[PDB]
């Protein structure tokens, strides 16, 4: 039930970033906040501690989350006032999904038995950009050497498989 | 050591005090509010603390009607539960829930002994 | 680039308050009401354990739920 509320808050911050014309800085420091809270997970447990008052936690955010832009810091303080500081990485992921939807960047994960060359990655991006309707596209590559001689590419929740399951398909068809 | 009204839900009023200065359960809380303009009503309540909620929030029970309450009225902590006058003074008299004379024979002076209900 | 210095600031704040957390065998009350107290803290409390408040009143920890002790 947290991802819909993160989508809510991230859509509000996205509309603010578009009306201020500063989408790139909000994307950059939201990536910074996500990396900083994924680096250390004790910060949320510190801000859930009852003996710290709300003004002390606001001072911790104003001193620690400095250098980020003003709507990002106001969003973090608004989450702190609403006891919704647990969904800041979910807010960051939903907001970067909205930013990549705005820029047209798609996220894809390709599983290949060999490490793919950059020309092949550009070719796959040029193929699937017309397929998903987006302008450009990104590929993340993991080897996973249980795969034998092919690519298994996943855009969102759709898997484009051509690596191993041809043999699994034919042995399911013979039996 | 004042607190403000968060919620008004029928006979139940939620009050937020400052951190570390919460009232104990069963203490009486009083709202003496004077109407600042013609869009407000003079209200005079005695709230009794029933629970403690999460973030410095106290859930109280009103001894009178909560109509006319505004989210943000200051609430006075008495430091004690509902103190009721006792003694030979109370004989021959009809009293309220809060220990106040309903009949028109007068009022009990402030130097009288008042014992807690609980 | 800024994520590293933000990580350094939050790590310095964690290292400052880590002496003040001390949540192993002590807990702070969240909710009091009707003879039931839910307390933040008490990571090592058992189920059905004698536990003692600040004024010397005992209590029995029945619900050991995720983020507080009933």
């Amino acid at each position: 039930n947290q991802e819909v509320i993160a989508k809510r808050y991230a859509s509000a911050l996205f509309q603010i970033a578009l009306e201020q014309g500063q989408l790139d800085r909000i994307e950059e420091d939201v990536r910074a906040v996500r990396q900083a809270l994924a680096e250390n997970g004790e910060f949320l447990s510190l801000l859930s501690y009852p003996k710290l008052s709300l003004d002390q936690k606001k001072a911790l955010i104003a001193e620690a989350f400095a250098g980020v832009s003003t709507p990002v810091q106001n969003t973090l303080l608004l989450l702190l006032e609403r006891h919704r500081f647990g969904l800041v990485p979910e807010l960051a992921e939903q907001f970067l999904a909205l930013v990549d939807d705005a820029r047209g960047i798609a996220k894809a994960v390709a599983y290949s038995a060999r490490p793919l060359t950059d020309e092949e990655l550009r070719a796959l991006s040029d193929v699937f950009a017309q397929k998903v309707g987006k302008q450009t596209l990104e590929i993340e590559n993991i080897i996973d050497p249980e795969l034998i001689g092919g690519v298994r590419l996943r855009i969102g929740n759709r898997i484009y498989d051509g690596s191993v399951s041809g043999q699994l398909e034919r042995i399911r068809r013979q039996l | 050591t004042r607190g403000r009204v968060i919620q008004v839900m029928g006979p139940v009023v939620d009050v937020k005090f400052e951190n570390g200065h919460l009232p104990a359960i069963y203490n009486a809380l009083k709202i003496q509010h004077k109407a600042r303009n013609e869009n407000e009503v003079d209200i005079d309540l005695t709230l009794e603390v029933a629970l403690h909620l999460g973030d410095d929030t106290v859930r109280t029970i009103a001894m009178a009607s909560t109509d006319g309450l505004i989210r943000g009225m200051e609430v006075i902590d008495t430091g004690a539960p509902i103190s009721v006058p006792v003694g030979e003074v109370t004989l021959g008299r009809v009293f309220n829930v809060l220990g106040e004379p309903i009949d028109l024979e007068g009022d009990i002076p402030a130097d009288a002994r008042r014992d807690p209900i609980h | 680039i800024r994520a590293e210095e933000i990580s350094a600031l939050i790590k310095q704040q964690i290292e400052n308050y880590e002496s003040q957390i001390q949540v192993s065998d002590v807990g702070t009350v969240i909710q009091v009401g009707d003879g039931i107290a839910r307390a933040h803290g008490l990571d090592n409390v058992m189920s059905g354990e004698l536990v003692e408040f600040a004024n010397g009143v005992m209590g029995m920890a029945l619900n050991l739920e995720e983020n507080n002790v009933g």
